[PDB]
């Protein structure tokens, strides 16, 4: 799980150039910073960027 | 050479089946029988799985045959899945 | 082994929840098969017009209870209780009434409506 600085309705996350995995699902992501208006799962890739 | 071992396995299986039939007759009519101690210990125990209770032993495992266990649920498993990589 | 219906601790149950793939989820009327250990679930589904076939390869049903019942086993949601007949039961204990299904983050506990789109 990536490092976070704010949890709740709005989340901010930081990522590195390594794959992150959670319960039953492993995903690949690139380094960067993402901001979401909802508490949904967020990773840095084209699928989530769309 | 291996025929003796096969016959020994068959005879052990026949004796285990006889003990299972005795246990069925117990559940129908009582009963003080062979597998009573294992079931009495397991019912009061907190071990939800038979693997940690019998430690892989065969007669202990087949004494508990026919009873409910946590291992019988396939829906509790979660196969690890790798999502699609890119475009 | 064949699943059996028990009525112990029936007065302590407010509702029922479904466990699918090791993760608790809400119940829908369009689903067709469940693994059930309760008889009142038939009345729960019938009042909503549902029907189902019992099988072991289908999501399990667990009941939300207001009383601390059973003991915690690592890797399993909720609590596990074993009946006097040897059959096991599953429940979802809670501390406050406003509880649905709760998943664990490394730091805090946050409720969710769908495991696939949550911080779980």
């Amino acid at each position: 799980f990536p490092n976070t600085y704010l949890e709740g309705s709005v989340r901010v996350v930081t990522t590195f150039d390594s794959e992150y995995c959670r319960h039953g699902t492993c995903e690949r992501s690139e380094a960067g910073v993402c901001v979401s208006t909802s508490g949904r799962w967020v990773l840095n890739n084209d699928y989530y960027r769309s | 050479i291996i025929i003796w071992f096969l016959l020994l396995s068959v005879c052990l299986g026949s004796l285990i089946y006889s003990t299972a039939a005795l246990g069925v007759l117990m559940s129908n009519l009582g009963m003080p029988s062979y597998c009573t101690g294992y079931r009495e210990g397991y019912l009061n125990s907190t071990n939800v799985t038979i693997a940690t209770y019998c430690t892989g032993s065969i007669p202990c495992s087949v004494c508990l045959s026919g009873l409910d266990s946590l291992d019988t649920y396939p829906s509790l498993e979660t196969i690890q899945i790798t999502i699609s990589s890119f475009k | 082994h064949v699943m059996s219906k028990h009525t112990d601790f029936s007065s302590e149950i407010i509702g029922y929840k479904a466990i699918d793939g090791g993760v608790t989820r809400d119940i829908a009327s369009t689903d067709t098969c469940f693994a059930n250990k309760h008889a009142d679930f038939d009345t729960w589904f019938s009042q909503r017009g549902g029907s189902y076939t019992n099988d072991k390869a289908c999501p399990l049903i667990a009941a939300v209870i207001t009383r601390e019942v059973g003991f915690v086993v690592p890797g399993l949601p909720g609590t596990i209780l074993r009946t006097t007949n040897g059959d096991f039961l599953h429940f979802l204990p809670r501390v406050f009434s406003a509880v649905g299904n709760i998943c664990y983050t490394p730091s805090k506990l946050i409720e969710y409506t769908d495991f696939a789109t949550s911080a779980c």
